[PDB]
């Protein structure tokens, strides 16, 4: 019994981007030290976080996006 | 109550008194030793019988010697 | 907020936990036959013995050598009477040795002064005898008079 | 120089002695087995 | 050849039991570690952890440690008598004559072989006349193993345990009314050596009497 | 926050201290005046806290000793792979794994021990091993003995590398104290980098090596025409002809099209009908899933870059009304004391090894593991014994923490302080539950002995008699048997055939059956709970009463390892925290012996056995656990007397070494009681009598002979007791199961 | 019951200004108590009650699988 995994439509990428933005919002609301980081150009565009905080938010968005993409593929959304 | 008896082969090193956990022993002046003191056991009714004083005695056979006798509520060391 | 406090005196070896002495265990232990304020002995013992004789006709009536036999409830009654008599002899000799004032704890700051004497513990033992016999006979009568009473079918199907 | 003192200790020498004795007995019972008595 | 080795086992048992007994009888008045052993009498626990450690130095240690050796020697000789006479009475004397020269023949052809009708005194399929002997067999095992508790575990563990039990009694409601007249303490050191010795002994005689009687009564009965 | 800082060349590498024993302790360095010096040399050789007072030097010694221990373990593993490569029938076993026994040790013919070379099949004579190395190598995809020889060579190289690292981290570049205090980086690199990357690498191996080789093995291909695992990678056509989703590349992994990987990443659940082991697709999928989970968990803690936790504010925030202050002080406890860390890690590793034992019997991970009953019984028994030993060592090191590393200044009103404050309420209720469990677990057996002896089979606690059915465990078994398709909708079968289903059988023998639980299982599980609880009682009583008691209040100054305080207070014998470990070793022996007896009887009576062609299962003993495991006489007669008929009749056969070891363990158990029952003052006086006879013939030794100390007498007695009992049970189990299995 | 016990504890006892906050109470009572609850009952109706009236069992197992309309949320 395959879980109907939905091989790569554009809604998968849109959901991944949306959950990355959700991780941005959650980390901007809930993190304790987001300003730690060596350097990155354009700190105003990146919300004033350093590079490891950027990697943490993008990784958490990838976990959330993978979870919701597989879940909504198994349900039949997207 | 136990009997803590101190014999005359005592060098007055005070190790038995410092080893005693219930203040049974003390030092009295004594003319028969180089250190000028010998152990005495006045409040030997508080002796539990642990023989820590007999452990710390540096004589070939111990100048302080504990004889376990009648058992009281202090010899048993009972909090109840 | 420390819900686990001492009883007011920290160097006494006890703690006032919720189970020990909070609000609902100070009452209902001070309101049991032991530790109740107004009762005399031969009334504390009567209540305690009645409860004990009633509860002890549960592992003798349906759990015995005769439990598959119609003599089983009667044998359970006789065994409960014998155990109550042995316990009364134990209470009587415990009093006859000589009793001290009972231990005061955080749950029971006031213990019965009437149980601190040998005469009070003799009244307690006599009340325990009468209560145990009455409770055992009452449980026997209740279990025996409908002759099936399917509440006894429960916990005998378990104890098959 | 400090290694020969360690090899001269009691456990190392008792192990060497026991291995030598066991090896001598084992090499004897291989070449000359089953000697319950002297013939 | 199976009688030579058991006789030397018997000689070992008598010589060793004599060694504990002579050793404690002649060192009863005193010796190098404890010169004044006569002042404390025959039966005292120890003389403290000082002077290196002084457990079992009273002349009562001779009796206490020689009950074990006496029971072991009597076990050896009664196993000898029982197995030799079982070979004689059954009419097959060759079993003892070839299997008593090594200890697995003792362990198999005497213990395991003759415990068969013993342990089947009561089974799920019924009850024999040797059910009381199987029950005594298990009872002797239980008492003998309960002796190990007094002989291996020692006093202050149990005193520390009874202190918690005393706290639990005095702090619970409705049972702190019942107060002890004498303060519950652990069994003393000599007392517990004696209690474990008595358990070892009573279990020893009970389980061997059960095995002996059932082993030679399930066959010749 | 987390950086690498070391000291260069702190300890020179010289042999001058090799010839000076006792250099690590000041008291041991004065010279051996008595023989107690010799035993103190070994008793305090690894106690690094008593040697130096500086925690940095202690941590350096521990870090460098771990490498030497890893080198020893790698020498052992390389020796096992070398024995598989050179002195084994593994190539013969791979051809016919249903009629050839695994053997990896030949015995040299110098005396009559050539009989110990059992006839196991394929023209090979040797000892039938039960370690399960052969099934492990079959699950690893190893097809020939050269791959075992290469792994043995690699194990020797890795052992030499670990020895060089141990020399390097103590004599060339030794880390500082703050290199150990940052446990954040350590735990991140142990979760993601050791468990996560290790299970990811094993998942990749099981994808690329174990799965194709094992599918060709189960398909009926002989192992010497099976291709080597490197042309499966070099030529992906041969890798994609079976499990054809390797035709598409890695892009479905990266586009999250994981479902097309469902042919080789399954969640089948049950056992392989061909081999009796778990599906290797399930194991590869499992390792990939736990690799992702462990790598995710290894990004939790703050090391150098702001993101993460500090494991202190987690502890600081966890506080309630019943506790108050909470976990404050516990981070300093676990970052300044090595003994508290050892007590936690050893307890979790012991319970983990017990979990490993309880899991590998019910869900056998290896091909033809459940078929060979000897391997399964041996790995269960071995992992129970190792796990219980580690749990008792955890109790030991908690006791060592309490008197040597516990500081009351850092611990005011936290959890540890309050545990010390109500230790009487803890220990008394544990004592009550031990007494209750003893009565209502063992008095059931005593009652059953009595009623079976008195001719009252209807008054017993049996299935025919008064029933004691374990309704909660049966309900949980019913939940697990119906779990596939209802609460686990994407599982082909249940996790194990234990909870229900059908008899999984391979060859003619049963791999696994359902294990029905009745009155006997209820009663023996309550004995398990009872014995575990008493072991908990002794160990926890040693932990809580380690520093002080109502008997001896100044007990922390006496130390962890002291015999007694004296004959006073009635006699304060075995009061130390060490002596509670000494008693807990006896009680773990009792507990785990009952556990492995329950296993060896329940599986032999109700799981293991042959399959008749009609379909019914004829078990080894015949299902006598239902009626005989309720009585002590049934355990003595139908288990100990009946199943030791193989170990005592093994003489003159290939299993006679097991009868020899059976008698040897009986000897060592009886030998233990000389040390356990007697005391030091007997033996000191006996040695005094021997010293005069030596003095008479000028045979006075310079090192004066002393009797063993009281703690050492107890240690020798308990080590001999455990050794003699465990060797006895090992011999009995292995000779029974190598004859009936 | 646990909420009522909790709001008698002095940590969670609301202040007098919270009780007399009429503007927030009205907003959360019209939007949440009256609007969100009616929206949730609409969700139950279109998800459970209307398909069970049409013979389609839903339950808690199939409401993520049975789509209430053939054109669902498009
Ligand atoms: C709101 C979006 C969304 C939806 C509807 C789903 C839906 C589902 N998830 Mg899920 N998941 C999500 C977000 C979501 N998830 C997120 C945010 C995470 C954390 C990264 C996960 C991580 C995840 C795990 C760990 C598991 C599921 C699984 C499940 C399935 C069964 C859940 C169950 O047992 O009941 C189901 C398809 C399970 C499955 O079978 O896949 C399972 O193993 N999900
Ligand atoms: C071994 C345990 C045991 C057994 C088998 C029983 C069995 C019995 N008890 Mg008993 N009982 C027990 C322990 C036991 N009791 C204990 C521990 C207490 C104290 C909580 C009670 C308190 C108690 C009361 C208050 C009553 C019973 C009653 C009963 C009877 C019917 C049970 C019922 O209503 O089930 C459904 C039965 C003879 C009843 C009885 O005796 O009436 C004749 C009844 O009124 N028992
Ligand atoms: C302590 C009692 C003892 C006794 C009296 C013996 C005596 C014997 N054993 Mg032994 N045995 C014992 C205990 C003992 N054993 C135990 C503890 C084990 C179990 C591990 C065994 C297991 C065992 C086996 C398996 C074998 C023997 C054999 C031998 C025999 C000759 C051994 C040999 O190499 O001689 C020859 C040795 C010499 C001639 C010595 C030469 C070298 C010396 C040291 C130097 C001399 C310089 C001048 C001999 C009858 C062997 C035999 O032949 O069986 C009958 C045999 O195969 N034994
Ligand atoms: C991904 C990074 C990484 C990896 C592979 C490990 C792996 C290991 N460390 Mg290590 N460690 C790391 C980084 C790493 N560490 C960090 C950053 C810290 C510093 C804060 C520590 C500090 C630390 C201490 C102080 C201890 C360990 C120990 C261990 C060993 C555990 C024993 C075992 O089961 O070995 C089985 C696994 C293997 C043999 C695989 C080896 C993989 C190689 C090295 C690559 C193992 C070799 C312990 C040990 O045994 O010391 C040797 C120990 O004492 N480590
Ligand atoms: C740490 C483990 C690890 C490692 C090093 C490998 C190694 C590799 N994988 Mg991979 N693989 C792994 C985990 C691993 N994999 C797991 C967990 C999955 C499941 C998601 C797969 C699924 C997989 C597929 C589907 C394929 C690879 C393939 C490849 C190869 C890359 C292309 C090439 O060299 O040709 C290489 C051998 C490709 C290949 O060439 O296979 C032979 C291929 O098509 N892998
Ligand atoms: C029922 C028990 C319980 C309760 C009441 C709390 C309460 C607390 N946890 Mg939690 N937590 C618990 C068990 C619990 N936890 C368990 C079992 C784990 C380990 C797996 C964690 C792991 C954990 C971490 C990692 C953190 C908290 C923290 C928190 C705090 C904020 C609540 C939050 O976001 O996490 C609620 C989480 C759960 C209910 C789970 C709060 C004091 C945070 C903290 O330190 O706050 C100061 C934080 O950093 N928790
Ligand atoms: C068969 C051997 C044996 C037996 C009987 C015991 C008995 C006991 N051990 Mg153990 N123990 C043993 C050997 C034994 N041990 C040895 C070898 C050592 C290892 C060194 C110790 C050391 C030890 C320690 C370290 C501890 C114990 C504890 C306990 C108690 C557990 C509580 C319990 O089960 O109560 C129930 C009693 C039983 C199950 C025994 C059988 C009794 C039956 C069921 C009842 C029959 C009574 C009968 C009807 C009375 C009427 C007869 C009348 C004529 C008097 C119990 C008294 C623990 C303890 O006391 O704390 C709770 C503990 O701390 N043991
Ligand atoms: C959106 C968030 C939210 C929601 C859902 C609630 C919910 C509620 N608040 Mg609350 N409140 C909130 C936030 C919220 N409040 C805020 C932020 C403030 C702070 C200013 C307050 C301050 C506050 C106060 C001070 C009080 C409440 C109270 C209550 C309860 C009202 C009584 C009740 O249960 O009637 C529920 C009634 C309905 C859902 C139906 C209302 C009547 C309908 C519209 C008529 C038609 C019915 C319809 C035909 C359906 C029929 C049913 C069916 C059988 C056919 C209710 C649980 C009281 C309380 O403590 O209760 C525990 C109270 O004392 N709240
Ligand atoms: C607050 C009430 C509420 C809630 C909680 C839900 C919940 C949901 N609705 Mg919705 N529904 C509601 C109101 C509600 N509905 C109303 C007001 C309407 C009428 C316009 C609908 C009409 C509707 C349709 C047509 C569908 C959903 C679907 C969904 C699901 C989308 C999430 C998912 O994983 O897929 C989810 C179960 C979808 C669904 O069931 O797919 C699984 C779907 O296609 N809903
Ligand atoms: C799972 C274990 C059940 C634990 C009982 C929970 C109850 C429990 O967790 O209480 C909850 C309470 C937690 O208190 P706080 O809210 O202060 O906790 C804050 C925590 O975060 C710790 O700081 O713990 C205590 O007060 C300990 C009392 C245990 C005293 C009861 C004895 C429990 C042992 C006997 C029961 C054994 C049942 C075992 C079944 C396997």
């Amino acid at each position: 019994a395959v879980p109907t995994t939905l091989e790569w439509n554009l809604n998968v990428g849109l959901t991944m981007i949306v959950c990355n933005i959700v991780a941005i919002a959650f980390a901007k609301y809930t993190m304790k030290e987001p300003g730690a980081g060596p350097k990155l150009p354009g700190e105003a565009f990146f919300g004033g976080m350093g590079l490891p905080a950027l990697l943490a938010t993008t990784s958490f968005g990838h976990l959330l996006g993978a979870g919701v993409i597989l879940g909504l593929a198994s349900l039949g959304a997207l | 109550s136990h009997s803590v008896k101190i014999y005359d082969t005592c060098i007055g090193c005070t190790q038995c008194v410092r080893a005693c956990p219930l203040d049974v022993l003390e030092m009295v002046p004594w003319d028969g030793c180089k250190a000028g003191q010998i152990a005495s056991s006045p409040r030997t009714e508080d002796c539990v019988g642990c023989k820590r004083c007999e452990t710390a005695c540096p004589t070939d056979f111990l100048s302080i010697r504990v004889y376990l006798g009648a058992e009281t509520t202090r010899s048993m060391g009972l909090a109840y | 907020i420390d819900v686990v406090n001492h009883g007011g005196d920290p160097q006494v070896g006890n703690l006032s936990t919720p189970i020990n002495g909070s609000a609902f265990t100070k009452a209902f232990i001070n309101a049991l036959p032991a530790y109740r304020k107004g009762l005399s002995p031969n009334r504390r013992g009567l209540e305690v013995g009645m409860a004990h004789g009633y509860l002890l006709y549960g592992p003798f009536a349906v759990l015995g050598p005769l439990r598959l036999t119609e003599y089983g409830p009667t044998a359970g009654l006789l065994a409960t009477i014998g155990l109550v008599s042995i316990l009364t002899i134990c209470l009587s000799i415990y009093g006859a040795v000589g009793v001290s004032k009972p231990t005061e704890t955080l749950t029971t700051p006031e213990v019965p002064m009437d149980l601190a004497t040998k005469e009070g513990w003799s009244e307690f033992a006599g009340g325990f005898l009468l209560g145990g016999c009455g409770g055992a006979f009452f449980a026997f009568f209740l279990c025996q008079t409908p002759h099936l009473q399917p509440l006894i079918e429960v916990a005998s199907n378990i104890w098959s | 120089k400090g290694l020969t003192t360690f090899l001269s200790t009691a456990p190392v020498l008792i192990t060497a002695l026991l291995v030598f004795t066991a090896g001598l007995l084992i090499e004897f019972n291989r070449f000359y087995p089953d000697l319950l008595f002297h013939p | 050849p199976g009688d030579f080795l058991v006789h030397h086992a018997i000689a070992l048992g008598l010589h060793t039991t004599t060694l504990i007994l002579v050793k404690g009888a002649l060192d009863a008045r005193g010796s190098k570690l404890m010169p004044d052993k006569k002042d404390f009498g025959f039966s005292f626990p120890c003389d403290g952890p000082g002077r290196g450690g002084t457990c079992d130095i009273s002349a009562w240690d001779a009796f206490y440690l020689a009950m074990f050796w006496m029971l072991n020697t009597l076990g050896w000789l009664t196993f000898y008598w029982h197995w030799k006479h079982l070979g004689i009475w059954t009419g097959n004397v060759a079993q003892f004559n070839e299997n008593s020269t090594y200890l697995m023949g003792w362990f198999r052809d005497y213990l395991w072989a003759n415990s068969a009708q013993l342990i089947n005194g009561y089974n799920p399929y019924g009850v024999n006349n040797l059910s009381v002997w199987a029950w005594m067999f298990l009872f002797g095992h239980l008492v003998w193993a309960t002796g190990f508790m007094f002989l291996i575990s020692w006093r202050g563990y149990w005193q520390e345990l009874i202190e918690t039990i005393v706290w639990a009694h005095e702090r619970t409601p409705l049972a702190n009314l019942v107060r002890w007249k004498d303060k519950p303490v652990a069994l003393s050191i000599v007392q517990a050596r004696l209690v474990g010795l008595a358990h070892f002994t009573v279990g020893y005689i009970l389980t061997y009497a059960a095995f002996l009687i059932a082993s030679t009564a399930g066959k010749f009965g | 926050k987390a950086k690498v800082i070391v000291d260069k060349d702190p300890v020179p590498t010289s042999f001058e201290k090799w010839g000076k024993p006792g250099h690590f302790d000041r008291t041991l360095a004065r010279g051996p005046k008595t023989t107690t010096w010799i035993w103190n040399l070994h008793a305090d050789a690894h106690d690094f806290d008593s040697q130096t007072s500086d925690l940095e030097d202690i941590s350096r010694k521990i870090f460098s000793a771990h490498f030497g221990h890893l080198a020893v373990v790698f020498v052992w593993l390389s020796g096992m792979y070398f024995h598989g490569a050179k002195f084994s029938n593994y190539s013969a076993w791979l051809a016919d794994p249903l009629n050839i026994k695994p053997s990896a040790q030949v015995v040299w013919p110098v005396v009559g021990q050539d009989i110990l070379n059992a006839d196991v099949g394929g023209g090979f004579h040797g000892i039938q091993i039960t370690s399960g190395f052969f099934q492990l190598w079959r699950a690893s995809g190893i097809t020939n003995e050269y791959q075992l020889y290469c792994t043995a060579i690699g194990g020797l190289v890795m052992a030499g590398l670990m020895l060089f690292a141990g020399w390097f981290h103590y004599h060339k570049a030794a880390p500082k104290l703050e290199w150990f205090q940052n446990v954040e980086s350590m735990m991140n690199h142990h979760l993601a980098g050791l468990l996560g990357l290790g299970s990811l690498g094993w998942a990749g191996h099981q994808i690329h090596v174990s799965l194709p080789i094992n599918k060709l093995l189960d398909a009926g291909v002989a192992p010497n025409e099976i291709p080597l695992p490197h042309e499966f990678i070099l030529d992906p056509a041969k890798m994609a002809e079976l499990y054809p989703s390797f035709a598409q590349g890695l892009t479905p992994f990266f586009t999250l099209n994981w479902g097309v990987y469902s042919d080789f990443l399954t969640f089948k659940g049950g056992l392989n009908p061909v081999t009796g082991g778990l599906w290797l697709s399930d194991t590869a999928h499992h390792h990939l899933a736990i690799a992702v989970l462990f790598i995710i968990a290894g990004h939790m803690y703050r090391t150098n870059w702001g993101i993460g936790h500090n494991m202190k504010e987690i502890l600081e925030g966890h506080k309630g009304p019943f506790t108050g202050e909470g976990h404050k002080g516990l981070y300093e406890i676990l970052t300044t004391s090595w003994h508290a860390q050892l007590a936690i890690n050893l307890a979790l590793l012991g319970s983990l090894t017990i979990i490993v034992a309880q899991h590998m019997y019910a869900m056998p991970p290896y091909p033809y593991l459940a078929t060979d009953y000897g391997t399964q019984l041996s790995i269960f028994t071995h992992h129970m014994w190792i796990g219980g030993f580690l749990i008792v060592g955890a109790g030991a090191h908690a006791s060592i923490f309490m008197v040597r590393d516990y500081d009351p200044a850092k611990n005011v009103n936290n959890l540890l302080d309050r545990v010390l404050r109500h230790r009487d309420a803890i220990i008394s209720h544990l004592n009550w539950v031990c007494i209750w469990l003893g009565f209502h677990s063992f008095g059931l057996y005593i009652h059953n002995d009595t009623m079976r002896a008195l001719g009252r089979p209807q008054d017993m606690f049996s299935d025919s008699a008064i029933q004691l059915q374990p309704v909660f465990a049966q309900w949980i078994q019913g939940l697990h048997a119906a779990a596939a398709g209802a609460t686990a909708p994407f599982a082909s079968a249940g996790v194990s055939p234990v909870f229900g289903g059908e008899v999984v059988a391979v060859g003619g023998k049963v791999a696994m059956m359902p294990i029905t639980l009745g009155t006997a299982d209820f009663m023996v599980h309550h004995i398990h709970a009872f014995t575990i609880h008493v072991t908990v009682l002794i160990l926890l009583k040693g932990v809580l009463y380690s520093r002080s008691s109502r008997l001896i209040p100044d007990k922390a100054e006496l130390g962890f390892r002291f015999p007694c305080d004296g004959p006073g207070r009635g006699g304060t014998c075995q009061v130390s925290g060490w002596d509670h470990v000494f008693l807990g070793l006896f009680w773990m022996y009792n507990s785990l012996s009952i556990v492995i007896f329950h296993f060896s009887w329940k599986m032999q009576s109700d799981v293991w056995g042959t399959v008749l062609p009609d379909g019914s299962v004829s078990h080894i003993t015949g299902g006598n656990f239902a009626q005989s495991a309720i009585t002590i006489n049934g355990w003595l007669r139908d288990f100990l007397w009946a199943q030791a008929a193989n170990v005592i009749n093994s003489y003159g056969s290939a299993l006679s070494a097991y009868g020899i070891m059976f008698l040897a363990g009986h000897f060592v158990f009886a030998f233990s009681l000389m040390f356990l029952f007697s005391g030091r003052g007997y033996w000191q006086e006996l040695i005094e009598s021997i010293v005069w006879a030596h003095n008479k013939l000028k045979l006075a030794p310079a090192i004066q002979p002393r009797a063993l100390s009281i703690v050492q007498g107890r240690a020798v007695g308990v080590a001999h007791y455990l050794l003699g009992g465990i060797v006895t049970t090992w011999a009995f189990f292995l000779c029974r199961i190598l004859s009936v299995g | 019951l646990f909420a009522g016990w909790l709001h008698l504890q002095p940590k969670f006892r609301p202040s007098l200004s919270w009780f007399k906050n009429a503007e927030s109470r009205l907003n959360h009572h019209l939007a949440g108590l009256f609007g969100v609850s009616s929206l949730a009952w609409t969700g139950h109706l279109v998800h459970v009650a209307i398909p069970e009236s049409r013979g389609v069992h839903v339950g808690w197992d199939n409401f993520l699988s049975v789509k209430p309309h053939p054109a669902g949320l498009a």
